[PDB]
């Protein structure tokens, strides 16, 4: 994959273009690379979104209300 | 408190050698935390265990 896109890279440097096969070979590579590296993120709950009384909601268990991006307060550095 | 005695055979004798006070004392105090603690990843261990109980 680095060798084909550097390649394509340097062939403007003897200004020789390039061809449909080592096109195709290059796309593959990089096709390849991308694949073996993604991370599709899962989107959270919202944060004011209620949890239902069957998550039995409780001081040891869980609170009413799904947890969000809000940090958790330390008490000194009370304004952010 | 503890006294002991002393053996003569006069009685006019209301001038001698007494007894004397001595107060003790035991002293109690408080010991050291006795404390457990445990870090753990509250949903990994919330999958299949209620109330944490």
């Amino acid at each position: 994959a680095v060798g084909y896109q550097l390649l394509l890279r340097m062939l403007s440097d003897y200004s020789l273009e390039p061809t449909p096969q080592v096109l195709s070979n290059a796309q593959r590579s990089y096709d390849a690379l991308m694949t073996d590296t993604l991370v599709v993120p899962s989107m959270r709950r919202r944060g004011d979104f209620p949890v239902g009384q069957g998550n039995k909601y409780d001081v040891f268990t869980s609170d009413r209300y799904y947890p969000g991006d809000l940090p958790l307060i330390d008490g000194d550095i009370p304004n952010a | 408190h503890q006294f002991s005695s002393l053996r003569t055979p006069t009685g006019d004798i209301s001038g001698q050698n007494k007894n004397n006070l001595i107060s003790g004392k035991a002293t109690g105090r408080v010991g050291n935390y006795i404390t457990v603690a445990v870090e753990y990843q509250q949903l990994e261990e919330a999958i299949k265990l209620n109330q944490l109980e």
